[PDB]
């Protein structure tokens, strides 16, 4: 048939990226990534958290059509603080709020029964 | 043809059911709904699967 | 051959109306009731009201309830059956009774603003899909272009189209004409 | 004239068998030739 | 009938009038009785308006005639279109009804003359056709520096 | 039969039938390695190329257009103006 | 920078017809026979009641990007409950020998009629809408 | 221990209900999505079939076995198959699994998962093993055979998610809900004469204190806590969907923290 | 008292009966006997259905396996409607089923089911929703009359 | 040859000028390219990916006309490609190609798309491409065709190309608008309580793709940052379009949300529907493609469907059984409703029954019978109609596509939640086939309702044994009647295009067939296109005599009816000037004759007539773009004005010729467009209402003049075909009064038929 096989949902082609990041030129201090084999799990996440830091002044997020297995990203933040930067300090709060998460559940399902 | 094994929707295993949901029918004689809910089907998903299931798997054995 | 369903194919409610898969979507995509319960096919409301078909909105209802209850649902016509009946059972059982409930939207988790009637209904895959019907005849040793085809394209003005297109291959032989008499009859 | 439709033709068609009620259902058929 | 009329003041109104409408048509008689507006006499019968009013009249009628069609299904085409047929079926002066080897011998022995702007005739040829792109020639500019 | 350049009378304006022409026999030309007259700023698509040229008005074609009667009127690309 | 218009308006009505979180106040100005407000209030952001009573004041500020509150954590050039913005459309309905200015709430509605600040009320759009309860 | 808490009112070997209290929205959907999405687990993902000669069709049989759940808990410490460093499969990467039968019997016999042998190393990982919860431990009815009639069929499994194939999820049913007043109105309720007469109160209601007539619109509330309700269909344990679905989420962030680094 | 819910009927102003129908849901055939709910439709999508069922596939007979037509199709896993009529029973389309009841939305949910279409779900048919069998026979003859 | 066919599918994240076409359709056909500097790469790339692999190519061919055949070819890996040589290469993002739904019954059936390579099998399209192809997409097929040389490949891109077909001939409006879902949604968006918050806000304003970046300031700053539905859709519509419009009590404070109003690219009131973002004669399509091109209004059908689509995925949109139940009082009211006309009818039966009523003048008792009880039966249908429409509320879902215009109209509310009515057969009630009853459950000479075809109820009630098969009759004469049209139009069709065929314009303005006969000495008598012209107002014809003296005249020789000094700078100076009221004596003796001549042209009064150059639309820029005080005298003078109007229309041409002939024919062309043009621009009103500048009003002028100039047809167009095509494609959607109607009387139109059905004399 004329089917993509399904490993191309989560797995990178030959010369694809995990990240490409873009410039962009519409506004200052703002970015683009695009991210492959990815989809709103992880997009809907990183960005809502890009945007409970107050030095992000935008953040979105698309995928553009859904046969392919891609997103972007676009980020804006206050003059000297990097967008990269911003999206270390996003992905880096993500997986602590997550490690405690493993951990309350961990806990809450031994001082249990059946 | 035979039981599917899991509910179309919610991927549920209802494939090891069947024999049940017929014993608990002919055996102990519950009404078609009372012997789903039984068995633990209860989303409506799941019990469309058992309840319209049709074996017909059984006049298949019957050529040679 | 096994022939699993793939975009292209078409499908049909027992009401006169089908069509053809747009796209898939897998599970965690699709919108999801507060049960966890999604849905296995997402028709469009616009093909209803002008279609008028009422026993398709009746069959879904009455489904739902069968499978929640484990009776048959009767849907035959000329009874005293009626939508009323129908949701004061399902009701009984729990949901609103017109059919609808709450769903969630799969890439978000957010409510969706509206409710969505969602129920079983009985659908027939038809023969005659993507797979016997795409060709592709390019030449290397319908499907034309025939007089409507043409008109068209003298519409638009497109003449060097129509000349590229209904020529010969035949090959443009050369050939002297008096200017006279014009006739192939000029030694060269 | 089993074998052609040929008879009045089209009165020998072969069964039909996509579903069960659709040979039913041509078991049942009727055809009229050519004032409402 | 309502018919929209200019009053004194000079603003349009309705006004009405009493019509009568018939089963059949004898125009050139009826226009003829005492009591009626024969200048405002209308039929369908586009065919008894050329053969009473004339070709001109005709074409009107047989425009508001396929204009009526038109309209009464609810929609609307723009006036060239309609006007460009009715022209084509008037144009001799009449109305005229839009609706191999054998026909070379005739030309033959009539002396046709192809003048060669179809399409066809074209593809046997080789051919453009001088329609839309081939309605002029494209030629190389040597008067240019 | 030749229409002198003045006394002319059909549109000064360029039409799409032209224009679309002009642009399909010039990109023929520059897909088959022909010269181009204007500076590629860039451009590597024969149709795009032929339109910076009909835009630079470095297209020197002229289009003869024949009126009904045999006769006709020379109007150069240069000088048709395109809108 | 700037503010130019302002006064306090009695509450006549509260219409929310067809709709739920929105409503068409018509006020009055306790001040002049000649002064009106007819004019769209997200009512449950900003609830309102027949005869309440508003101070309200068209300003013009404190067209670049918007950017989200940190400048406001201290610098409101409001001290109001109820903030809008919008556009002005006019028609200067310049009608009696009293004038009407439009302005546009994306869609929510306003309309002044009165009289004595014609050389004064912004020709154009940056227009602010303040109320305090 | 600060963040999202947790609190389990129910759990069971199958499922376990609990409300999420303290995150976003995205943060609790998307744990959902990957507990049905994201997390690894083992299936028969390769058939070979010596003899059929059942009345169904080899693709038919082929396709109910990648659906027959098989023991998972040790799925880290297999290989998937495309990383793996044999030719095909092997024991890293692989159980294989046999299945004879034969309709001996007058009347009819039927084949059922617990019939499937494992012929494989397993370096002692608990995987492979179909999954069994019926009373009579049957497991799931794969075929029927008459008198005479013969299958014999070997079985590649292989680790693999359900973005993939469905097969490969371990999640059924994940029930989700939040705010089941409707404080927040992200919902607008279709109605008749009475929205609360027509709409039933969901069982979550009790838990969360029902809003005042009064009570003026809360702008500024968010969704902040989520009735979840997980269930699983054995091929892991329960408690390790979730576990196994937080940690899959924790490791996809992380694969973006290494890639920047080697930007 | 009548239910305000129930359709209007046009009461007996009769004695004078000779007969009485059997049931008036028997001036249908075969096909429009498979529609749930005829009575509620407009008439001529009545008329549709009656040929697209036609054309549904299901199980044709039990013995397919040992057949050999020129073509055929069998669903996987063939069910029964939850909303049958009467009629059926004598029809046999509960035990020989030509479709599959499917969960289904009535939404719009991300614009690509315009103009009847739809979105299925892509898990669902992993698990075998709609999957079928076609099966194609060729022959071929020997020698003849040379 | 060079064509493939598929199934099609709609997408929304396809632009409208773009196709999807499946990677294996993509390979199998082929483009010949010419190896030259400027691709030698890319080609090489290209042959060595070879035939299997996608971008890549199928054959080589050199110098010689030898044909090196990449997939067999033992060189297949080792090509050195010289300059000249081709390479057949597959089809690939953004070559054009030629898509077409047959019946091809008009052009817009065939236009050219740009690829786009996907993957799975079917070809997609845009959803607003949709309705000129006539296709939908449930089993649906239509085919590809790729041209083979640059020329080809120019005609269709720079003529057929989707973006120029947006604006057509037929009717002078556009073809494609927006439908269906984003149509349902785009309304409720667009709702005044439709509000939106940051994070979806922003989320919204990246997904239309060229947002330049800046986040637009919310309506609602106060409690909450909150924005208006309408100021995010606003984002899509671009600067400089402005659009009003009023419905039936519209007024600039909407008081409903109606009408519309959008002023440089930002909705300023109504709700946005199929009048506005339709495909409608006025609306936002029509104004962005004239004021802003093709490319642009392609695009904005793309951004507002991105932005709406995204909207309504979070949204949601539904319709169920319960959007059909109507309230247990209103069914009380609909059956009594229907009680009420059964009593209508038994009096009037009664009273035929007793000898007593009258027919009247040629028509028999028993026709005046049934044309009464059917006009009970049916006022009864539509009061009960009309009862369930009103009783259902703003949410209900059939209303709410009702509303939107999406689908659906009153009919279907009523029969399915109030009453289906009285059936059918040739327009009469149900006959008596049976000896004088209908059926064998009725008694004899029974004509009640009951008994001859009304059915009572609703589908959702449903229908009785006796309704039913009434319905069933009904039913199948359209459905039989459907195929008689289908066929009968079909051949229609197909005559006139033969017929007209031939049918050109030619340099000189004229129409003419291949023998050049003239048909027309211009054409359309105007020598206009029809994309190019618009319904405009003709203000002089309506009004009343004083009401058209206040508009128009200017009297300077008078205190009263002079030009107030507050509209213009000289005002106070021309207060009494003898010579400017020589002219404006001369303006007004022409609006007089105008509007005299086009009283006699348009005898009704009809007002709202299709000209070219839509002149309030560049006045209204002119206003915004100039940033127009309505609160200073202008700088205009009379003479500005008054000669300035005349000197245009001395440049409006659309003939050329030196001789008189040619004069006088080129000033009839241009009469209507010059009342029209007179009309608008008299010096009251470009000074009193419109207050324009000098540099303003010297822009109106040039710009009106290139508008007019752009409209002209161009010699070359085939308007034979053209006008064939638009009079048989409508004549194809007539699937549907006492004189012979629809098509068979286009039939006898056509045929010139001695002997008509219904011949007709009305006389005055
Ligand atoms: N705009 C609009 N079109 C409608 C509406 N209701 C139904 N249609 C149709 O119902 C008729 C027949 O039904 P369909 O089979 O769905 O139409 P179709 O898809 O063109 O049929 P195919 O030829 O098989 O493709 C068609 O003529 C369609 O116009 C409505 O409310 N609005
Ligand atoms: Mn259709
Ligand atoms: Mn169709
Ligand atoms: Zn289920
Ligand atoms: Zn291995």
């Amino acid at each position: 048939m004329n089917a993509p096989d399904r490993f191309e949902l989560f797995l990178l082609g030959e010369g694809e990226s995990k990240l490409k990041i873009d410039p962009d030129t519409k506004a200052p201090n703002a970015v683009v990534i695009t991210f492959e084999k990815e989809d709103h799990t992880l997009g809907n996440l990183i960005r809502a958290e890009l945007l409970n830091d107050r030095k992000v002044l935008f953040a979105a997020y698309k995928v553009e059509h859904p046969f392919f297995a891609r997103f972007k990203l676009r980020i804006q933040t206050t003059e000297g603080y990097d967008p990269k930067d911003a999206l270390k300090n996003a992905c880096n709060s993500i997986i602590n709020k997550l490690g405690a998460l493993k951990t309350n559940f961990e806990t809450e399902w031994n001082l249990q029964t059946l | 043809m035979i039981v599917p094994v899991r509910c179309f929707s919610c991927g549920k295993v209802v494939g090891d059911k069947w024999e049940s949901y017929l014993n608990l029918l002919q055996e102990d004689e519950l009404d078609e709904g009372t012997a789903l809910s039984r068995l633990g089907l209860k989303r409506y998903c799941c019990r469309r699967m058992i309840l319209t299931h049709v074996d017909l798997i059984e006049k298949f054995l019957r050529y040679n | 051959t096994t022939k699993i369903p793939q975009i292209g194919d078409k499908f049909a409610s027992r009401h006169g109306q089908k069509g053809t898969i747009g796209i898939t979507y897998r599970r965690e995509d699709m919108p999801f009731t507060a049960e966890g319960i999604v849905p296995d096919l997402i028709i469009n409301p616009h093909a209803i009201p002008s279609r008028m078909t009422v026993a398709h909105l009746i069959e879904c209802l009455l489904s739902k309830v069968a499978a929640l209850s484990g009776n048959e649902g009767d849907a035959s016509p000329f009874t005293d059956i009626t939508v009323e009946g129908i949701s004061k059972l399902l009701r009984e059982h729990g949901y609103q009774s017109r059919g609808f409930e709450v769903m969630y939207n799969g890439h978000t988790g957010k409510k969706l603003m509206a409710q969505i009637f969602f129920g079983p209904t009985y659908y027939q895959r038809l023969r005659h899909m993507v797979d016997d019907k795409i060709h592709a005849r390019a030449r290397g040793p319908g499907l034309r272009f025939g007089e409507m085809e043409r008109d068209c394209m003298i519409a638009h003005g497109a003449a060097s189209f129509l000349k590229e297109r209904l020529m010969e291959a035949s090959d443009a032989f050369r050939v002297h004409i008096c200017g006279i008499c014009g006739l192939m009859t000029v030694i060269a | 004239a089993l074998a052609t439709g040929n008879w009045g033709a089209g009165v020998s068609q072969v069964l039909n068998r996509y579903t069960y009620s659709s040979t039913l259902s041509h078991l049942r058929r009727t055809n009229t030739p050519i004032a409402k | 009938y309502d018919r929209k009329v200019p009053s004194p003041t000079g603003e349009y109104v309705k006004e009405p009038e009493w019509v009568l409408e018939t089963d059949g048509v004898n125009l050139s008689e009826v226009m003829t009785v005492p009591g009626i507006d024969p200048t405002r006499i209308y039929t369908n019968s586009f065919i008894d308006i050329m053969e009473v009013l004339g070709i001109e009249a005709g074409r009107a009628a047989l425009y508001k005639e396929v204009y009526n069609v038109i309209a009464s299904d609810g929609s609307y085409v723009n006036y060239r279109h309609m006007a460009l047929l009715v022209d084509v079926m008037t144009t001799q002066g009449g109305l005229t009804s839009v609706t191999t080897v054998e026909i070379l011998f005739e030309a033959g022995a009539s002396a046709e003359l192809d003048d060669c702007r179809g399409v066809s005739e074209n593809v046997i040829l080789g051919q453009m056709a001088p329609i839309g792109t081939g309605a002029f020639d494209v030629m190389i500019d040597e008067e240019s520096l | 039969k030749a229409i002198p350049k003045d006394q002319r009378a059909t549109t000064p304006y360029m039409t799409k039938y032209e224009r679309a022409r002009i642009l399909g026999t010039r990109a023929l030309q520059i897909s088959m390695n022909a010269p181009v007259f204007v500076d590629l700023e860039g451009e590597t698509d024969p149709l795009r190329i032929a339109m910076k040229e009909l835009a630079e008005k470095k297209i020197p074609l002229v289009i003869r257009r024949y009126l009904p009667d045999g006769s006709f009127e020379d109007w150069s690309v240069e000088e048709l103006i395109v809108d | 920078s700037n503010t130019l218009f302002d006064d306090i308006f009695q509450v006549s009505e509260v219409d929310p017809g067809r709709y739920n979180k929105v409503c068409r106040i018509e006020a009055a100005s306790t001040t002049q026979d000649q002064c009106k407000l007819t004019l769209d209030i997200n009512v449950e952001l900003f609830p309102v009641a027949a005869q309440d009573s508003l101070t309200v004041t068209i300003a013009s500020s404190l067209t670049r990007s918007w950017r989200p509150p940190q400048a406001g954590d201290r610098s409101l050039a409001d001290d109001y409950d109820y903030v809008m913005y919008g556009t002005a459309y006019k028609f200067e309905e310049v009608s009696k020998d009293l004038i009407a200015v439009y302005y546009s709430f994306g869609g929510l509605l306003m309309r002044l009629e009165g009289n004595y600040r014609n050389l004064n009320n912004l020709k154009q759009e940056n227009a602010y809408l303040l109320i305090r309860r | 221990e600060e963040g999202p808490q947790v609190k389990i009112r129910e759990a069971s070997k199958d499922n376990v209900d609990f409300i999420l209290s303290n995150v976003d929205l995205a943060m609790a959907n998307s744990l959902r999505r990957v507990m049905i999405a994201e997390i690894p687990t083992l299936a028969i993902d390769s058939v070979e079939v010596e003899t059929n000669t059942t009345v169904l069709a080899d693709e038919f049989i082929a396709h109910r076995l990648g659906l027959i759940p098989l023991q998972s808990m040790d799925i880290e410490q297999l290989e998937y198959s495309r990383d793996c460093f044999c030719e095909d499969h092997c024991d890293k990467c692989s159980v294989v699994l046999t299945l004879q039968a034969f309709g001996e019997s007058e009347s009819t016999t039927n084949v059922y998962s617990k019939d499937l042998v494992i012929v494989s190393n397993l370096m002692g990982r608990n995987i492979g093993h179909p999954i069994i919860q019926d009373k009579e431990g049957n497991g799931v009815l794969i075929c029927k055979l008459r008198k005479g009639q013969e299958l014999k069929l070997t079985c590649v499994a292989k680790k693999g998610i359900a973005k993939e194939h469905a097969k490969w999820g371990p999640a059924a049913a994940i029930e989700f809900e939040y705010d089941p007043w409707n404080k927040l109105k992200h919902t607008d309720y279709w109605y008749e004469q009475d929205s609360a007469k027509e709409w039933p109160q969901s069982k979550n209601c009790e838990y969360e204190d029902p809003p005042n007539e009064g009570d003026p619109f809360d702008y500024k509330a968010q969704a902040d806590t989520f009735y979840m309700n997980v269930e699983s269909v054995g091929s892991i344990p329960v408690d390790q969907v979730v576990v196994r679905g937080i940690d899959t989420l924790q490791k996809k962030v992380a694969s973006i923290l290494l890639a920047l680094t080697q930007m | 008292d009548v239910d305000p819910a129930k359709r209007i009927r046009v009461s007996h102003h009769a004695t004078t009966f000779t007969h009485c129908e059997i049931h008036p849901s028997m001036i249908l055939g075969v096909a429009a006997s498979i529609i749930p709910f005829p009575d509620h439709n407009q008439s001529p999508r009545n008329t549709y259905q009656s040929a697209m069922g036609k054309q549904a596939m299901g199980v044709f007979l039990t013995n397919y396996n040992v057949r050999m037509d020129t073509m055929a199709n069998i669903l996987y896993y063939p069910q029964k409607p939850l909303g049958t009529t009467r009629a059926m029973e004598y029809l046999k389309f509960r035990e020989l089923p030509a479709g599959q009841n499917a969960i289904v939305a009535i939404a719009c949910y991300s614009g690509y089911n315009q103009e009847d279409s739809m979105i299925m779900n892509q898990s669902s048919i992993d698990r075998g929703l709609f999957r079928s069998l076609f099966f194609r026979s060729y022959m071929d003859q020997e020698k003849k009359y040379g | 040859d060079f064509s493939a066919r598929t199934v099609i599918s709609g997408d929304p994240n396809l632009e409208l000028d773009q196709v999807g076409v499946p990677k294996s359709i993509a390979k199998t056909l082929t483009y010949p390219e010419v190896v030259t500097p400027y691709n030698i790469d890319r080609l090489t790339q290209l042959v060595r990916n070879g035939p299997n692999e996608h971008p890549g190519a199928k054959y080589v061919i050199r110098d010689s006309g030898d044909r090196i055949d990449l997939r067999y070819s033992k060189r297949a890996g080792d090509i050195q490609l010289q300059y000249g040589w081709k390479v057949e290469r597959h089809i690939m993002d953004n070559d054009p190609v030629l898509f077409n739904r047959q019946p091809s019954l008009h052009k817009m059936s065939m236009m050219a798309h740009r690829v786009k390579v996907i993957p799975y099998s079917t070809f997609r399209l845009n959803l607003s491409v949709t309705s000129p192809y006539n296709a939908d997409f449930d089993g649906d097929e239509m085919n590809l065709h790729v041209p083979q040389s640059e020329e080809t490949r120019a005609e269709l891109s720079q003529l057929c190309a989707v973006p120029l077909q947006i604006v057509s001939p037929q009717s002078n409006k556009p073809c494609m608008g927006i439908v269906q879902d984003t149509l349902c949604g785009i309304r409720k968006l667009t709702l005044r309580d439709t509000f939106i918050e940051l994070d979806q806000v922003l989320n919204m304003l990246y997904w239309v793709p060229d947002w330049d970046g800046v986040i637009p300031t919310p309506a609602i700053i106060k409690p909450k940052p909150l924005w208006s539905g309408k100021q995010i859709l606003s984002v899509a519509i671009p600067n400089g379009i402005h659009l009003q419009r009023f419905d039936e009590g519209t007024t600039l404070l909407s008081p409903k949300d109606n009408g519309m109003l959008i002023i440089d690219g930002q909705i300023i009131f109504g709700v946005v529907e199929k009048k506005t973002v339709g495909s409608s004669n006025g609306g936002l399509i029509h104004v962005v493609t004239r004021e802003k091109g093709p490319q642009v209004c392609a695009k904005l059908f793309g951004n507002i469907q991105k932005v709406v689509n995204f909207w309504l995925l979070h949204n949601g949109f539904s319709t169920g059984i319960g959007d059909t139940i109507a309230d247990g009082p209103t069914m009380r009211e609909i059956t009594e409703t229907i009680a009420e006309a059964k009593k209508k009818v038994l009096d009037v039966t009664k009273e035929a029954q007793a000898n007593l009523l009258t027919a009247k003048h040629g028509m028999t008792l028993r026709e005046s019978f049934e044309d009464n009880v059917v006009r009970f039966l049916n006022e009864a249908r539509d009061k009960a109609g009309r009862l369930a429409e009103v009783n259902l509320k703003d949410l209900n879902n059939v209303k709410q596509m009702v509303m939107a215009g999406s689908k659906g109209s009153f009919i279907n509310i009523a029969q399915m939640s109030a009453c289906v009515g009285q059936q059918s057969v040739e327009g009469k009630r149900i006959a008596f086939g049976f000896v004088d009853r209908t059926l064998p459950h009725f008694s004899k000479d029974d004509y009640s309702p009951e008994s001859k075809g009304f059915v009572e109820n609703s589908y959702l009630r449903g229908l009785t044994p006796q309704e039913f098969f009434f319905h069933a009759m009904g039913g199948r004469e359209g459905l039989i009647d459907t195929a008689v049209k289908t066929a009968e139009t079909g051949y229609i069709q197909r005559r006139l295009v033969k017929a007209l065929e031939d049918i050109m314009v030619h340099y000189d303005n004229t129409t003419r067939n291949s023998l050049g006969n003239v048909i027309q000495f211009i054409y359309g008598e105007d020598g206009m296109d029809a994309a190019h012209i618009e319904k405009q107002s003709l203000d002089t014809i309506g009004g009343s005599d004083a009401a058209f003296e206040k508009r128009y005249r200017v009297d300077l020789l008078n205190t009263d009816h002079t030009l107030d000094p507050s509209l213009l700078e000289s005002g106070s100076e021309i207060l009494g000037d003898l010579k400017l009221q020589v002219l404006l004596d001369e303006e007004y003796k022409q609006l007089v004759k105008d509007r005299k001549f086009l009283r006699e042209v348009f005898v009704d009064g009809e007002a709202n007539w299709p000209l070219p150059v839509n002149i309030r639309r560049i006045i209204q820029n002119a206003q915004q773009t100039f940033h127009i005080d309505h609160t200073k005298p202008s700088d205009l003078t009379i003479k500005d004005i008054v000669l300035g109007v005349k000197d245009l229309q001395e440049n409006l041409l659309v003939l050329r010729g030196k001789n008189e002939i040619i004069q006088n024919a080129q000033r009839d062309a241009v009469t209507l467009f010059c009342c029209l043009l007179r009309s608008r621009l008299a010096t009251r009103r470009v000074l009193q209402e419109y207050r324009l500048t000098k540099q303003a009003f010297d822009w109106v002028l040039s710009n009106i003049e290139a508008q007019f100039l752009r409209s002209v047809v161009h010699p070359g167009e085939m308007v034979g075909v053209l006008a064939a095509q638009s009079i048989g494609e409508p004549a194809t959607q007539m699937t549907l009064k006492k004189v012979t109607s629809g098509v068979p009387r286009l039939k006898e139109i056509l045929n010139v038929a001695k002997n008509m059905k219904t011949p007709s004399l009305t006389v005055y």
